[PDB]
């Protein structure tokens, strides 16, 4: 209800007033990083990781220990994505949508690595350090115990999302589709079928149990093949930092607490923006671009999360923006009627901006949907 | 790659402050 600054300040007090004295020593090499950090952190106690990080970069000349701290958290946040560990996959090309690999069991100790990552993420939040692993917003929603919605499906699996749109808005009794309350699952060539409800192996989906079947299938997509691994991550995280400490945050604020912010050069953002049904001179967009100028970079980067799904830009700027099909630039269009709000589609980096009446209307209704919707 | 994460600590700190 309150602002992000208050949520940040209150969370900093919890870590300050619950910190053990002295320091922990962690020594790593450039080439051993993942597996020195895995051994030493998983051999320490959860509460021990709460004492000052005294990182030893073997081979270097240790001076600035805050910078090696910022460095070690960033480099390790990218070393957990190594294909050799089979812990993570991507729902799209060019590293779009980072989600847990359901085939992580091919790593026999995988639950022990996920408990390790949970601790590593908790250490970053506890010590005010940032990561860049690239967890999706539904992943942060699970940490906040928020239930993933239908909108989140369009962010991680648009084709799965289009199937549920089609089911909801079509009388499937005319179109003639036998659907039951079941779902298959191929993990490592082993095909398994999950029952959505009690005895769903036998129950057709009709016009009546449809909206139910929709609440079920959505919840299955966010949990299938990842129940083990998610439990390991949260258990290791809760050991170091209690999960209740994040009760005030939302999924977009939690990403800010873990990834940080950049100043968003919109001389770049403006020139790398395409449109439907609009011109670069439509008084709508001439208003929109002037709104985003008066924004501070709090809400500027919140607009990025609302439209693109994350707060992190690619290294190439806004020209190398990637969607669920590959390179996809920032886009705005004429979608929605006058008494709507800005809705988005993160898989396309699209901002459905209805043609508003006045700048007063558009500065007012934009910031609300940016700050109160998803 | 320090400029990557360093720019993110600076922008974040200037907002809070
Ligand atoms: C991160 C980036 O690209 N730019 C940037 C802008 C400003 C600041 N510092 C303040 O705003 C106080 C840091 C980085």
């Amino acid at each position: 209800d309150r602002s992000f600054r208050w949520k940040y300040h209150q969370f900093r007090f919890l870590c300050h007033s619950n910190a053990l004295p002295s320091h922990v020593k962690i020594s790593v090499s450039r080439q051993t990083l993942f597996e020195d950090s895995f051994q030493q952190i998983m051999n320490m106690k959860p509460y021990d990781l709460r004492r000052r990080l005294y990182i030893i970069m073997r081979g270097e000349e240790g001076l600035d220990y805050g910078g090696i701290a910022r460095e070690w958290f960033f480099l390790l946040s990218h070393e957990v994505l190594n294909p050799m560990y089979c812990l993570f996959e991507y729902a799209g090309k060019n590293n779009y949508c980072l989600q847990i690999n359901p085939a992580s069991s091919i790593n026999p100790d995988h639950l022990t690595y996920f408990r390790f990552i949970g601790r590593f993420i908790a250490m970053a939040l506890y010590h005010g350090k940032f990561i860049d692993t690239g967890f999706t917003l539904p992943f942060y929603k699970r940490m906040l115990n928020k239930r993933p919605t239908l909108k989140d499906l369009e962010s991680i699996d648009p084709e799965f999302y289009n199937s549920i749109v089609w089911i909801k808005e079509n009388n499937l009794e005319e179109c003639g589709l036998e659907l039951y309350f079941i779902q298959d699952m191929e993990i490592l060539g082993k095909v398994t079928t999950h029952e959505l409800k009690e005895g769903g192996e036998s129950i057709r989906v009709t016009e009546e149990n449809k909206e139910e079947y929709i609440m079920l299938l959505t919840d299955w997509r966010f949990t299938r093949g990842v129940e083990e691994q998610t439990k390991a991550f949260l258990d290791g995280f809760n050991e170091v930092a209690p999960l209740e400490w994040l009760r005030y945050f939302d999924e977009k604020e939690l990403e800010l607490m873990l990834c940080g912010m950049q100043e968003i050069d919109m001389s770049d953002w403006q020139k790398s923006t395409i449109y439907r049904h609009y011109t670069k001179n439509s008084k709508q967009i001439q208003w929109f671009w002037q709104v985003v100028k008066e924004m501070d970079n709090e809400k500027r980067i919140r607009l990025l999360q609302f439209v693109t799904g994350t707060c992190r830009l690619p290294v190439g700027g806004f020209a190398e923006l990637i969607g669920s099909n590959g390179p996809q630039k920032f886009c705005i269009d004429k979608v929605g009627k006058e008494t709507w709000l800005p809705r988005s589609h993160t898989c396309f980096n699209r901002l459905d901006l209805p043609p508003y009446k006045s700048y007063e209307q558009l500065r007012e209704k934009l910031l609300y949907a940016i700050e109160e919707t998803e | 790659d320090p400029a990557n994460w360093e720019c993110r600590y600076a922008a974040f700190n200037c907002f809070i402050q």
